[PDB]
């Protein structure tokens, strides 16, 4: 070819376009690409409603800081995005909605930086409740933070009193506060941001569920966590900090039940 | 007749000094490692005849393991009523053998085969005499009137499926479709049952978040259809699932720590899986 | 309505190759109306570990540089 | 036939539907139906965004009350929508809209009642601002009243001091609030809603402009006007009133310029 | 005298097409002289709504005037 680098690489979706030239490959999930459903699949029967370009498109969420002292963090599919223009809108004012996305995070240092972020996309991410007083005891609220997703930390400290600390998820990192070893974590479509080597990662990820299309605002198919599998470091100071952000970007959208807006409970 | 798939044999190789580096990757890509023998050492060739056979999902799955142990008390004692029947909820989350491997996958789809083993004993010294015991075991789907006293109309079962076994005789056994209302069965379920709306607690959702808030395949009403004796008798009934005809789909990592709930819950008292090594290099 | 099969290889059998006699068949007469009654799946060897080791886009090859 | 009145009718758009059984035929404007922008007459580049279903329907807007007092009624599209449903959203996320429309004007009677309504559809309805002091003194809010719409009135009393209430249409009923007798308002797309024979109005309209796709939340197309050409009147009381609805539904609907979403100035 | 016939498509089965192996057959051979003995009749998935859902002499087309 002219050249035509592993590394570098472009993205376009309605009218927004990705670039970055030092990425490592990208990875369709499972191996599947985003589809539509297929009049032999179908469920619901009403004219599905395909936004195409008006919301398949990249909606960037605020960045985040890595930290020498940072855990991890996580967010959901498609929460994470319910205030995104105008796929919120569509996910909303209907009833059933079906999606895949391209997860692309970015984090760039330099040629002396060292760390590595594993960014893992992870199918049906349920986490264990803080409080060990009761069961899958979680708050709409606190499960579903959107923009702002969650955080993980390395410690486990229920509170079977505090019975407003328990409504929470146990963001236990060494066990993706799933009770399972992160260590595989990497059974899920994944990437590594590996600073010395990328500073992007593209995962492209298809619809995901025991359905055809599923009502969103109850369910979360995909959930992104990102782990520091190689801890932040910089010559200079002990204390470090590079931004990390996530850019998402729907497609093969369609939502069948079209009503009155949705508007679930806030603060 | 046919030939089953064999494990990749081994084609002999020898010296090489290319620009052709099997060994060097860059697993950023997401990409596993993918070397093997040829690529790095001298080989001789190998004819490997070994199938990975047993590692089918259908033979990984093809146990009929033990979900659940009931107990019922058949007594002409005073309250001893309630304890002539027994309700089950129908689940593999009782045990954890079973479901740590079904837990393998986030979805899977089969037909199951229940097996139930009958167990009788006599509790006190009320060991006398008690007739042959006949014992029923009624499923009741969701939305069927459940029985009040281990006698009320109910066990007529003119719709339920009813096994009715003569306790001495072959463990009763039978078949079921993948009843799933869902294309597959959830095995996990990131969401809630329903959607709590603007004017709410700001705590809701608690209640009714995880795949336990939306399954829900019914229950089995067992009991024993004699009437009282004089002496007390303890029945235990164990029942048996072995998923079959079955598939599954996306891979996730085993359950690591001990099991608390029907839901991913931890319990800070045992969330140490590995094991203290001497040292980075010790044997 | 009755349907013959190969057996599994056993201990003194046919050399790995499963093709020798027909002293290796078995016999499978379903009983039922629903499948669901039905016996294991046959035995299903295929697989595709791609999926899971190497869902990457841009195909790469061994021999060739990772990250070109 | 197997008795196909002229009478009787349905229509469906999206999961809406009008019926009618006593409805004058229906008419179709200027005899074009609504089409969408042909490469050859395109002008925006982007890839647009066309809503189908979840935006081409029927929305019905509140309804209003006919009066032996009633002087007439207005309303002005895409405005009267820009609140309803996922029109509104596509509509203010996009610089640029496009549509036309079929308008469903309700207001049924009995035998024993008497009235006529003359439902128009006018092209770029420009009215005269109730303050002889300025020329074309008009305030965005008071011109885009929305669902509620203006009424006519059959007075002109100009506030040349009060500058709040020049800001304002001169809703003169006998002369459209233009300067034109209403008499031949009929060179408009129209029906008349004589309660001895229908207690119907259906017209579709097709997008007109001097453009292509123009920017909606600027310009109103078109303007809905609704006169009593005969005063309702009923043999009971003096005082009669019936209920008038509309119900417009978008069609062929797309959009260019894809940004964060416009809100107006408002009260 | 054993008849085969179609299962009735289970778990991991044929697209429902029930046109898929011979692995869908199952054997049936009636023991008893008298016919009452025999299994459940073969499922019959006939039916006329209309009998009861419009029973009406002039038919009525949807489109059309249901009172013309
Ligand atoms: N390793 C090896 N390379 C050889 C030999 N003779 C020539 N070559 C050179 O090495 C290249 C690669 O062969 P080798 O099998 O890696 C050949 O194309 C040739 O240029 C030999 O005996 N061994
Ligand atoms: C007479 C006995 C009737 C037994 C009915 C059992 C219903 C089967 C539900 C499926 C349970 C296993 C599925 C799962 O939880 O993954
Ligand atoms: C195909 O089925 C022809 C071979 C039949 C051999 C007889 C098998 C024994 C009977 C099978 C069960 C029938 C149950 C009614
Ligand atoms: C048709 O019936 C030919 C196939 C016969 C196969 C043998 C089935 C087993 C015997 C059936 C019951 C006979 C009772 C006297
Ligand atoms: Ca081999």
């Amino acid at each position: 070819a002219c050249g035509y680098s592993d590394r570098v690489r472009q993205i376009t979706l309605g009218n927004s376009t990705i670039t970055t030239q030092e990425a490592a490959n990208a990875i369709v999930a499972y191996g599947e690409w985003p589809t539509y459903i297929n009049d032999s699949e179908a469920n619901p029967v009403d004219a599905p409603t395909e936004p195409d370009v008006s919301s398949n498109r990249f909606y960037t969420l605020e960045s985040v800081s890595w930290k020498t002292t940072s855990r991890g963090w996580w967010w959901k599919l498609p929460d994470c995005l319910k205030d995104m223009g105008m796929f919120g809108q569509n996910m909303y004012y209907h009833y059933l909605g079906r999606s895949g996305y391209t997860i692309h995070v970015q984090c760039n240092a330099s040629k002396f930086h060292q760390g590595a972020l594993g960014v893992f996309l992870i199918p049906e991410f349920v986490m264990a409740c803080n409080t060990e007083s009761k069961t899958s005891y979680v708050s709409y609220i606190n499960a579903n933070p959107g923009e702002r997703g969650g955080e993980f930390t390395n410690t486990y400290n229920p509170s079977n009193t505090d019975a407003s600390e328990g409504r929470k998820f146990a963001a236990l990192d060494y066990l993706l506060g799933s009770g399972v070893l992160a260590g595989n974590a990497f059974v899920y479509p994944h990437q590594i941001i590996n600073l010395r080597t990328n500073n992007s990662a593209t995962i492209v990820v298809p619809y995901v569920n025991s359905l055809v299309i599923d009502c969103m605002a109850k369910h979360n198919n995909w959930g992104i966590v990102i782990l520091p599998l190689a801890p932040l470091a910089f010559a200079a100071t002990s204390s470090p900090q590079v931004p990390i952000t996530v850019t998402i970007a729907p497609m093969c959208t369609e939502f069948n039940g079209l009503r009155n807006i949705t508007v679930p409970v806030h603060q | 007749v046919s030939q089953p798939p064999s494990t990749q044999s081994t084609e002999a190789t020898s010296g090489v000094n290319s620009q052709e580096v099997p060994a060097l990757t860059a697993v950023e890509t997401g990409a596993s490692g993918q070397a093997i023998p040829s690529d790095v050492v001298e080989t001789r060739h190998v004819v490997n005849y070994k199938t990975r056979s047993e590692s089918c999902l259908e033979s990984f799955f093809g146990r009929a393991a033990c979900v659940t142990i009931l107990s019922l008390t058949n007594s002409s004692k005073s309250g001893e009523e309630k304890k002539h029947f027994n309700i089950w909820n129908i689940t593999y989350t009782d045990t954890v053998q079973l479901r740590r491997k079904l837990e393998f996958f986030t979805y899977s789809r089969f037909d199951l085969e229940m097996t139930f083993v009958f167990t009788e004993n006599y509790p006190s010294t009320a060991s006398g005499e008690v007739r042959n015991q006949v014992y029923q075991i009624m499923y009741i789907p969701p939305g069927a009137p459940r029985p009040s006293s281990w006698d009320d109309y109910t066990w007529q079962s003119s719709s339920n499926p009813s096994i009715f076994y003569m306790y001495g005789n072959a463990p009763p056994r039978m078949s079921i479709p993948y009843v799933g209302i869902a294309n597959a069965y959830s095995h996990f379920y990131d969401g809630f049952a329903r959607v709590p709306l603007e004017g709410e607690n700001t705590d809701a959702g608690d209640t009714f978040y995880g795949l336990v808030s939306i399954n829900d395949f019914g229950v089995l009403a067992v009991r024993a259809v004699n009437r009282s004796n004089p002496h007390t008798i303890h029945t235990s009934v164990r029942v048996y699932m072995k998923p079959k005809h079955i598939r599954c789909w996306c891979p996730r990592p085993p359950r690591a720590v001990l099991y608390r709930g029907e839901g991913v819950d931890m319990i800070s008292s045992a969330i140490l899986p590995l094991t203290k090594v001497d040292s980075i290099t010790t044997f | 309505g009755a349907q013959v099969s190969t057996q599994k290889t056993g201990a003194h059998e046919n050399q790995n190759v499963a093709a020798n006699g027909s002293t290796i068949n078995y016999t499978t007469i379903n009983y039922y109306k629903d499948s669901a009654s039905n016996s294991a799946t046959r035995q299903d060897l295929s697989q595709d570990p791609s999926k899971f080791t190497e869902p990457v886009k841009d195909l790469m090859l061994k021999t060739a540089p990772a990250l070109n």
